[PDB]
């Protein structure tokens, strides 16, 4: 395809912006330390490394924020122990006492067919880009810096027949099994749809069913930011008030339209999702960069 | 080909008339163009030994700062060897080779993690940085027990600047 | 028999050079002349800069530009070395102001934009001059600038500064004067903009018989500006002419410059002041001298995507930050001020006797190259491979000094580890002791 071949062409250092930032986190460090570290430079995602080992061990993210509090919280009387007095090495330990996982890297001289492939494979969300010589980690690729890459760099014409395909007839996204939130849920449950069901958001509704408002995995770390992990009680809405003063309605698309438009939509507004909806905004499923870039890919 | 091998011969002191006799021109006068203290002509040699000698205002002569072959008749030349490093520029160029604390460039005084960038970009993404900065060790002071380090490094044309969070 | 090299044959000395004399040449079939820069090999070692001749013949003959010098060839014999260079017969633009005096403001703004322009390309692929002055700028039989005497040159390596005392007292910079470290684009700069008062006024701005009277003029920054300047110009030497390196003006900030945007020709600066990639930049190499040179439809593809990437402005804000209306989506729910190295109000001498201490309890090996600069290697006791930073004292104020830490890249295949990480880590020792 012309996406797919353009992928194959293309090298991950073409992704790596001019001047980045990228944090690294010791495993000796307190945990509670690291997830405040990513609220203050900005950074949804950490490489993590062993001075023991001499090398890098994997990835720390809002995931695993979400893990430790969903696990260890108590009530809003009690702090979490575990959250504090943890270090990221330990936690890890603790996470995965019989399964063991990788670190899922990427050299930055292949392809982004490559990239693509390694983001769907191992179901992550962050892949760095690490130069084999020296060893440094370069750059955390993403879903979203890859689907804005490609609609940049690639001329519309020629236009594929499914660009121009209905969402429905191509049948992308979620449209069963859904992962979504009350307007009045506590934040506590939330963390256990995401650790269950391990999806990116959960669309906020309404008693009709309608999405007025999505949490995401990202809206958690806010938690962190304004220091109140500690009182999960409260509801997703009072969680997302934070946004309120600068917020556009929760970005939507229905299944009459075309593959391109919702592309197009997702790359200017920078999501990484959008919420599938009838004319009454009540919830038929999601459309996510993952199912863009596997349909890409595939075809 | 490599059978014309361009070589200087320069006579430097005075006279009215300076010859160069050798055994490539079969010991013929070659006259010499003068330019104020130094006589030249340049030959391209074959390679391997050549022998020569100057005829200076009526003199034969060698010369006594350049590499010499005394014959058993008593005869004295001048002898170079043509060899092929010599023609190779950088062959040519490598056998040739074979208080108070300086103050504080203001450069460095640029912190790329201190300036502030746009609301409306990518939080990871940083100004292009000034070549001098890059390598130079940046830090913040050490707070709750955790020491943070930074440096910018270059990839080909691209910039990382890379924190680390370790632990006192 | 005559002198001939190349097909060449040398005619008379043009001018003088420390390591050789420079001399016409003429080609004994088409009459073309070049410049030979004749390198005497024994003297070239006599000083050893033998490394440093061989890095600007591999410069030199990599630029491309039409107000730069080309070398053509460097031909190499057993006791010289011949560099044949483009000739200009104009001769050196000191000569040419001295005969007709001060150009109007039309022709030192062509001039003055050809020679920044040339100063632009070396900085782009990171070379300074050093020696820039109408001396060393020459001018062919159509009056074009060619910048000329790269023998003081350097290229600039990262993180590194230059303290070599270099070029002219009347084109130095007041840091260079001073003997204080300098990036060196900015000390090119400097010498542009007495080079431009010199077309514009037919003087130079500072100029004394008394030496040290010179050196205070130039640390001032106080210049005539004559009656009959441009206020435009007057502000552009002002700020090229900024004691401060930090307030000087960049060659961004001249492009830039309303009077010197007046009549510029394209061909003089195709490509954006940056001088690193950008997105749009690429874009234009994947899809496969020109910009240089007069206009050719493979040079001018390169322009029209590059001014079709620029009419929507939408491609910009995804390669880099901009530094100071909708908030990036993972920008608005998240302050630490960040120092170089770190500071010691002690004596210097108890700072570095501090420091050596504590890279022998370490256990580093560490060289003194100065008594304020300090080379320290640390082996890995896990790789088994070495890590290498450079130390240097600096005097930030009266009471207030400063121990900067600077990576050493190695010459390492494929090498277990992060050399950034292991970097940072081998100052995190030194640090925790001295702090
Ligand atoms: C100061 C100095 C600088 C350089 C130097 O070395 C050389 N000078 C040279 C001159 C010539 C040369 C070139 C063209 C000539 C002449 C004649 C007519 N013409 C037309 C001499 C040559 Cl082909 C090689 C040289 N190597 C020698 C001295 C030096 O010490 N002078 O004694
Ligand atoms: N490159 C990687 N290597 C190893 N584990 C990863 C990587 N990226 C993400 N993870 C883990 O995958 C889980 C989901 O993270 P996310 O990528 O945010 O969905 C978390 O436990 C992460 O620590
Ligand atoms: N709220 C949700 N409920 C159910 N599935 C989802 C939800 N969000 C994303 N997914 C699916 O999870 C997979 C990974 O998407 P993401 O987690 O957004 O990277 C895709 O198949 C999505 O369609
Ligand atoms: N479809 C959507 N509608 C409204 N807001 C969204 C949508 N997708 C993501 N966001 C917001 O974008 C920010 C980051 O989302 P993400 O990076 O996709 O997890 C959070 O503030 C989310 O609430």
């Amino acid at each position: 395809s012309v996406y797919t071949s353009f992928m194959k062409s293309h090298r991950c250092y073409d992704l790596i912006p001019t001047s980045s930032k990228l944090v690294v986190f010791d495993t000796s460090l307190q945990v509670k330390k690291a997830f405040f570290a990513l609220v203050t430079n900005g950074v949804r995602a950490a490489p993590l490394w062993d001075s023991k080992k001499q090398s890098f061990v994997g990835m720390l993210t809002i995931t695993d924020f979400i893990n430790i509090l969903h696990r260890y919280y108590k009530s809003a009387l009690v702090q979490i122990y575990e959250l504090e007095e943890h270090k990221i090495e330990t936690w890890r330990e603790v996470y995965l006492q019989d399964s063991f996982k990788p670190l899922v890297c990427i050299s930055p001289n292949a392809s982004l067919f490559d990239a693509v492939s390694s983001l769907i494979r191992n179901k992550i969300h962050r892949l760095p880009v690490i130069d084999p010589e020296s060893g440094n980690t370069l750059y955390i690729l993403t879903h979203k810096r890859i689907l804005k890459f490609l609609k940049l760099f690639i001329t519309e014409f020629p236009k594929p027949e499914f660009m121009s395909k209905s969402l429905e007839e191509l049948q992308i996204g979620t449209y069963a099994n859904i992962a979504m939130v009350r307007t009045t849920t506590p934040v506590y449950v939330a963390l256990g749809i995401f650790v269950q069901h391990r999806v990116s958001a959960l669309p906020v509704v309404d008693e009709k069913g309608r999405v007025v408002d999505i949490y995401s995995k990202f809206d958690v770390i806010n938690l962190a930011a304004e220091k109140t992990y500690n009182n999960l009680d409260v509801s997703v809405t009072k969680a997302l008030q934070h946004r309120s003063h600068y917020f556009e309605g929760v970005l939507k698309c229905y299944l009459h339209e075309t593959l391109e438009t919702i592309i197009n939509r997702l790359v200017e507004a920078e999501v990484h999702r959008l919420v599938v909806v009838d004319e009454n905004d009540v919830v038929k499923g999601i459309v996510s960069l993952s199912d863009i870039l596997q349909a890409l890919v595939l075809t | 080909p490599a059978q014309a091998r361009p070589t200087v011969f320069r006579w430097t002191g005075g006279g009215k008339e300076v010859y160069l006799s050798g055994s490539f021109n079969n010991w013929s006068k070659l006259p010499l163009t003068r330019d104020h203290n130094n006589f030249v002509a340049i030959l391209d040699l074959p390679e391997g030994e050549h022998q020569y000698k100057f005829f200076v205002d009526g003199q034969w002569t060698h010369d006594p700062s350049e590499p010499i072959v005394t014959s058993q008749l008593g005869t004295v030349n001048n002898i170079i060897q043509v060899k092929k490093t010599d023609f190779e520029v950088f062959d040519a160029l490598m056998v040739d080779s074979q208080r108070a604390p300086p103050i504080l460039p203001p450069h460095l005084l640029q912190v790329i993690l201190n300036k502030d960038t746009g609301i409306s970009c990518d939080p990871a993404l940083l100004p292009e940085p000034n070549h001098v900065m890059l390598n130079h060790l940046y830090a913040l002071s050490i707070k709750d027990g955790v020491m943070v380090l930074s440096a910018t490094h270059r990839y080909k044309k691209k910039y990382v600047t890379t924190l680390l969070y370790k632990p006192i | 028999g005559s002198v001939k090299i190349g097909h060449y044959i040398l005619g008379d000395t043009l001018g003088v050079g420390t390591f050789g004399k420079v001399k016409v040449g003429k080609h004994e079939l088409t009459g073309h002349k070049v410049a030979v820069k004749i390198l005497n090999r024994q003297k070239i070692r006599s000083l050893d800069v033998v490394g440093k001749i061989r890095r600007e013949i591999q410069n030199l003959k990599l630029f491309r530009h039409p107000h730069i010098i080309k070398l053509y060839q460097v031909i190499s014999t057993p006791s010289d070395i011949f560099m044949v260079m483009e000739y200009v017969s104009g001769g050196e633009l000191f000569d040419y102001i001295c005969k007709n005096g001060r150009l109007d403001e039309k022709e030192s703004r062509r001039l003055f934009q050809q020679i920044l322009s040339g100063v632009d390309y070396c900085h782009r692929h990171m070379v300074v001059h050093r020696d820039l002055k109408p001396e060393n700028v020459l001018l062919d039989a159509h009056m074009n600038a060619k910048i000329a005497d790269f023998g003081l040159s350097n290229m600039m390596s990262d993180g590194e500064f230059l303290r070599t005392s270099c070029g002219s007292p009347n084109y130095a910079a007041p840091e260079v004067i001073s003997g204080r470290l300098y990036a060196g684009p900015e000390v090119d700069i400097w010498s542009s903009g007495v080079i431009l008062y010199a077309l514009l006024c037919g003087t130079l701005p500072f100029d004394d018989d008394h030496v040290p009277t010179l050196f205070k003029k130039i640390c001032d920054g106080i210049f005539y500006t004559p009656q009959y300047l441009n206020p435009s110009v007057i502000s552009l030497l002002k700020h090229m002419l900024q004691v401060d390196p930090m307030k000087r003006a960049t060659i961004k900030d001249i492009r830039e410059h309303e009077w010197f945007k007046q009549d510029l020709p394209k061909y003089l600066f195709p490509e954006d002041p940056s001088y690193s990639s950008t997105m749009i930049d690429d874009e234009a190499l994947k899809e496969v001298l020109y910009n240089r040179n007069h206009q050719d439809p493979l040079a001018v593809a390169y322009h029209l995507i590059i001014d079709n990437r620029r009419i929507m402005n939408e491609a910009k804000d995804f390669y880099l930050a901009t530094s100071p209306t909708r908030p990036h989506p993972e920008r608005v729910p998240f302050k630490a001020k960040w120092h170089l190295g770190i500071r010691s109000q002690s004596r210097p001498n108890d700072i570095m006797a501090e420091v050596c201490r504590a890279i022998k309890q370490l256990d580093y090996e560490w060289k003194v190259v100065n008594p304020y600069y300090l080379r320290v290697r640390r082996k890995n006791p896990v790789t088994s491979t070495y890590s290498k930073m450079s130390l240097q004292l600096y005097q930030v104020d009266s009471r207030t000094y400063l121990l900067d830490f600077r990576s050493i890249d190695d010459e390492l295949t494929p090498r277990p580890g992060s050399h950034t990480i292991e970097f940072f880590e081998m100052c995190a020792n030194l640090i925790k002791i001295l702090a």
